[PDB]
């Protein structure tokens, strides 16, 4: 890796600003760049800074932007006046131009009223004892509901060991209200194994559900819990035939 | 100066060829193009690469060729494979800028070849609660459409395409729910949306 980009996500109330910071980890890609990526998924260039104090400000519709090359391997971002969302990716390359341009882990931004934000409720559906019967396959099913922002990743687990074969997760949540701009979520995936496999009662499964929710620098006032990044499972075990 | 992606979304089924569009403009002799792959939850990185007219550059069965004279850098694949799903950027770097230009980037969408389609509506129940259930339409041919449901407390994803080594276990699915207490699994998977031969098991 040959840099670190902080925070991977937050949540900015409309107006307010967030701080990024991107540290380059191999001293032969002194290139550093930001560039942010909109709704629309279209990538555009936002500044190239190469020394040490070297500073600058740009605006785009949604955010205002001032960058900073403090040191050698230290390159900031101060995105304020926030509007909308937008992804952010510190670059680095080993010359201005004519080399490979490395992509850092990113800072999804979201802009949002806080006190709307929900974390998932999850569920595991067993398969259905038609299916095994018809296919001799079980497909279990996980469902994520009522979630906002729409930020989440689920993983499946078998036996304590993140899977992968066999998994089908949707792309994209749909929104719960489509007609609403500040619909909640929802997120459907399948985990597919043999019938046996599934009849094994000794066979454990769950679901898991990544939330990115508020910081716990945010001040939370309402009564029910504070919606911040957190895990949400749900599990099944196997069933005999 | 540019970098234009003509097609936003590219449906083909596995097996075959890709061919996305990427034509560029600049004034520069040293010229750098570039396309950019972007899977789910990862950062873009580098596919391929050229500045040398009309050299087959390759990698991982994607290859692509600049023509200067056309001013195109085309990416092509000859048979596409489930997990090629992605975006893709064509992109251009000039000596006398800092910035690289990306196109607006292409969607490729790989279906899968049923050989053996057998599709099913099942319920499922929860394991917690025996009151709650879901409806996963199943193992049907990538021909099959799904389209969301017009009732506003009926739920329905759209199709998930499960890539399988093994050929039984690669399968379309797409999954229904409802808190209302008169849904059924054919309320959301009716007779005129899935296939005759459907097998549709009581619950």
């Amino acid at each position: 890796t040959l840099l670190e980009q902080n925070p991977r996500w937050r949540l900015v109330p409309r107006g307010q600003a967030v701080n990024l910071r991107c540290i380059l980890k191999n001293s032969q890609y002194p290139w550093m760049s930001w560039y942010q990526q909109d709704l629309q998924k279209q990538l555009q260039w936002l500044f190239t800074l190469r020394s040490p104090g070297d500073k600058e400000v740009k605006s785009l519709p949604g955010a205002d932007y001032l960058a900073t090359r403090v040191t050698d391997t230290e390159l900031r971002l101060q995105v304020a006046n926030m509007s909308q969302g937008r992804t952010l990716y510190c670059t680095c390359s080993a010359r201005h131009s004519a080399e490979t341009l490395y992509f850092g882990s990113g800072t999804r931004l979201t802009v949002l009223d806080l006190r709307n934000v929900f974390p998932p409720e999850v569920a595991v559906f067993e398969p259905s004892e038609a299916e095994i019967s018809h296919t001799q396959k079980a497909t279990l099913v996980c469902l994520a509901t009522g979630f906002y922002p729409d930020h989440v990743e689920l993983s499946w687990w078998v036996n304590g060991k993140e899977v992968h074969s066999g998994v089908c997760t949707d792309p994209q949540p749909l929104k719960e209200q489509p007609a609403l701009n500040d619909s909640r979520y929802a997120l459907s995936s399948r985990l597919r194994v043999s019938a046996t496999f599934w009849q094994n009662p000794r066979n454990h499964f769950r679901c898991q559900v990544q939330f990115y929710g508020l910081s716990e620098n945010d001040e939370w006032t309402q009564d029910r819990a504070k919606p911040v990044t957190q895990i949400v499972s749900a599990e099944a075990w196997g069933r005999a035939d | 100066d540019s970098v234009t992606q003509k097609e936003g979304l590219v449906t083909l089924t596995e097996g075959l060829p890709v061919m996305l569009n990427c034509t560029y403009q600049t004034i520069y002799s040293n010229a750098f193009l570039f396309w950019y792959v972007h899977y789910l939850n990862e950062s873009p990185r580098l596919l391929l690469k050229s500045s040398t007219d009309n050299k087959r550059t390759e990698h991982q069965g994607f290859h692509a060729t600049l023509h200067k004279s056309s001013s195109s850098f085309h990416l092509h694949k000859s048979s596409a494979q489930l997990s090629d799903s992605a975006l893709y950027y064509c992109a251009l770097s000039e000596g006398g800028n800092y910035k690289y230009v990306f196109g607006a980037g292409t969607r490729l969408k790989v279906i899968a070849h049923i050989q053996n389609p057998d599709p099913a509506v099942y319920q499922l129940r929860d394991s917690k609660s025996s009151d709650k259930s879901v409806c996963l339409f199943t193992d049907f041919d990538s021909q099959t459409n799904v389209s969301q449901s017009k009732d506003s407390d009926v739920y329905i994803t759209d199709k998930c395409v499960l890539d399988m080594r093994s050929m039984d276990f690669k399968s379309n699915s797409a999954v229904a729910w409802s808190n209302k207490s008169d849904f059924a699994c054919a309320n959301a998977f009716n007779n005129s949306i899935i296939p005759e031969d459907t097998f549709f098991p009581s619950p």
